[PDB]
């Protein structure tokens, strides 16, 4: 009884926390599910090689930015350099 | 074994309603579950910005339906009123 | 009796019952035990496929009270008893 | 999915506008209650009397409070005929005739919104699925990783989010071309909605930068922190304590150290001063280990006199512990050398051995790590969501990623948020 305590008090602030981390998840899913029913999870490709929704890398050298103090259109790649000598102009 | 609760113990404390507590949880300040109170005064700053369990949940908004802002779920009201 | 409830009253009425909260969350939340029992409650939502809380609980909760470090228990056991020996006559 | 009941009750018009007053209200006191009394208050069972039975909930009708591992709600909710209970721990609404919790009604949640709930369903919208983790990519433009590894740093933290949704500073951006209207325009087109795709304000923050302005991206996060805090000030209507900052940064980055020099000899004594800081900065050699760079940042060195003892300690920590591990130095001459030590980082950190204690611990939530030659590297973030799902951040190339792989890694900064004091 000095040890019937002391495990009931243990099993006590055990089950409390058990309980209490348990209640978050099933509430946190349960909102999930009816918030958004057709849900994408995230794709995990073992290599790193797709994207959370597993797309191949763009590789963009076509992608372009409009620039809005030039007129034109601006190589993604370059628009740092760009803006270094576009905006002080 | 166990036997008798001391009988000092007993003669300086251990000898209903829940919505009692209202009276003095508005004279309390806000408190944390795991934070405690004196050593947030001592280790930390008084005036540090806290948050329990930053990520526990997801974070908590709504996005306004014509600017399209994301917004605090207590920011909501005083936005839709005055600021969009 | 029931001196169950009156040697609990006691531990919280000398803050000494926080103490022994938080020393146990702090060691179960450095232990990786907080994390991985919110993973092992996710299994159980995905692979029996249920939300519902009495539900996955009676599974997680005996799992999850093996989780813990014979290390923690042990530690963290001893210091609740060296308190009730500071109310309690022996016999 | 359902539990009608409260449906039922909810079709009472007149119930739920009670019903929402009662657990703004258990919230609320769970909020304001000292531990004392949120123990013998809420937390013990009316029936059993102990307190932390299992979970202890709190009649959303009545005042009773009763246990969950001797079924004493349960028997309350039959023996009297009341099926809702609040749970002590966290104010979730448990209904006991369905037997689960009550999550999906949003009002239930955001029941601060009671009694504004209706022109806001109107006017809002839940978050958009893709856009609900503000995950994104951000396109490199010319050695931009340093700056764009580091906001997706902050663009994650706790502090830094609640701070631009609250839309705390966009209430009055007196300035267009300010750097902090720029970061909302990042999380706005991130978390909501205004090829190349979410860039549009990342871009704008180049072009602000510009007018105020390549390698370290330690120095970008002390750019984004001194401009915040800028903005914060021609803010202020007032003519202003001493420095002491309500900004987010001084209320959530900026901690003190203790310089403390004694004098075993000489007859002058412990000379102390209190120094604030917005990160600390670690050294890399043979310390494997962060606690041992953290061990060396805080053991005693003799203070070297040419024509005493000497320790530097901890005496605020901030909310957000933000961590630079140094990878350069200047080794001959001028020459640019690299570290590549790794050093293991922990996913919990304590700081009770490094403060002038109780156990005060931090959560992991955001790495940087260095890859490549000094001068011309290339910059990776990776960053913990809600769940413990941790992200890698190349560069416009989001993917998730173990923890066990994050934990491998030339760790450059590291971003611990407080998450237990005692
Ligand atoms: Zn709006
Ligand atoms: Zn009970
Ligand atoms: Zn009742
Ligand atoms: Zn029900
Ligand atoms: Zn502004
Ligand atoms: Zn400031």
């Amino acid at each position: 009884t000095i040890d019937s305590i002391s495990n009931g008090i243990l099993n006590n602030l055990l089950t409390t926390l058990i309980q209490d981390i348990v209640a978050r998840e099933t509430t946190q899913q349960q909102l999930l599910k009816t918030r958004y029913p057709d849900l994408r999870s995230y794709y995990f490709d073992p290599n790193g090689s797709l994207d959370i929704n597993g797309l191949q890398k763009q590789q963009e050298s076509s992608q372009y930015i409009h620039c809005e103090n030039c007129g034109r259109d601006v190589s993604a790649n370059r628009l740092a350099a760009h803006l270094q000598r576009c905006l002080s102009r | 074994e166990i036997k008798g609760i001391k009988p000092k113990v007993i003669e300086e404390y251990s000898l209903d309603s829940w919505k009692s507590l209202m009276s003095s949880a508005k004279d309390t300040p806000l408190q944390y579950d795991h934070m405690n109170r004196e050593s947030l005064k001592k280790y930390f700053n008084p005036n540090a910005q806290l948050i329990e369990d930053p990520l526990d949940k997801p974070i908590q908004y709504r996005v306004c339906e014509k600017c399209g802002k994301p917004l605090a779920l207590t920011a909501i009201v005083d936005h839709l009123e005055n600021h969009c | 009796a029931q001196l169950k409830s009156q040697i609990q009253q006691y531990l919280v009425e000398s803050g000494n019952y926080e103490l022994i909260s938080n020393e146990l969350k702090a060691r179960l939340l450095q232990e990786g035990w907080v994390d991985k029992v919110k993973d092992l409650t996710k299994s159980e939502m995905n692979i029996n496929e249920s939300t519902n809380f009495t539900q996955i609980l009676s599974t997680v909760e005996p799992k999850a009270l093996e989780m813990v470090s014979d290390s923690t228990r042990e530690t963290v056991l001893k210091q609740i008893r060296e308190f009730l020996e500071e109310i309690v006559d022996t016999q | 999915s359902i539990c009608p009941h409260i449906q039922q009750v909810f079709q009472n018009e007149k119930s739920k506008d009670g019903v929402l007053k009662t657990c703004n209200a258990a919230r609320y006191i769970l909020n304001h209650s000292v531990p004392k009394e949120k123990f013998l208050n809420t937390m013990k069972c009316g029936t059993c009397h102990e307190i932390n039975s299992g979970a202890t909930f709190m009649c959303l009708q009545c005042g009773f409070c009763g246990c969950w591992n001797h079924s004493h709600f349960l028997s309350h909710s039959k023996q009297i005929g009341h099926i809702f209970g609040i749970n002590s721990n966290n104010g979730l609404l448990f209904c006991f005739k369905c037997e689960d919790y009550i999550g999906n009604i949003d009002l239930i949640n955001d029941a601060i919104l009671a009694k504004y709930w209706d022109d806001v369903c109107t006017k809002t919208m839940v978050p958009s699925m893709e856009r609900r983790d503000g995950l994104s990519g951000l396109i490199n433009m010319g050695s931009t990783c340093f700056m764009s590894s580091i906001l997706q740093c902050l663009i994650h933290n706790p502090y830094f989010i609640r701070h631009s949704m609250s839309q705390i500073h966009s209430n009055n951006c007196k300035v267009d071309k300010c750097f902090s209207c720029a970061l909302d325009k990042i999380v706005h087109e991130l978390y909501g909605a205004l090829s190349t795709n979410r860039q549009t304000g990342f871009i704008y923050l180049l072009t602000c930068a510009w007018k105020i302005n390549q390698q370290d991206a330690h120095e970008f996060w002390q750019f984004i922190i001194n401009q915040i805090h800028q903005s914060y000030v021609l803010d202020l209507p007032n003519a202003k304590n001493n420095k002491q900052c309500e900004c987010i940064v001084h209320t959530v980055f900026e901690g003190s150290l203790e310089s403390s020099i004694v004098c075993p000899g000489c007859q002058n004594n412990s000379k102390t001063t209190i120094d604030p800081f917005l990160d600390l900065s670690l050294d890399i050699k043979d310390k494997k280990k962060l606690y041992e760079c953290l061990d060396s940042f805080h053991k005693k060195e003799q203070l070297k006199d040419f024509n005493a003892i000497k320790q530097l300690g901890i005496h605020k920590l901030p909310s957000v512990l933000v961590l630079q591990l140094k990878r350069f130095e200047h080794l001959l001459n001028g020459s640019n050398r690299k570290l590549d030590d790794f050093i293991e980082f922990p996913t919990y950190l304590n700081m009770k051995n490094y403060c002038s204690v109780p156990d005060i611990i931090y959560e992991l939530i955001g790495i940087v790590s260095h890859k490549g030659t000094v001068n011309e590297g290339h910059y990776i973030a990776f960053c913990k969501i809600s769940g413990g799902q941790w992200f890698k951040f190349n560069d416009s190339m989001v993917s998730s990623i173990s923890q066990e792989e994050v934990l491998k890694e030339q760790a450059y900064l590291l971003f611990y948020t407080i998450r237990q004091v005692n």
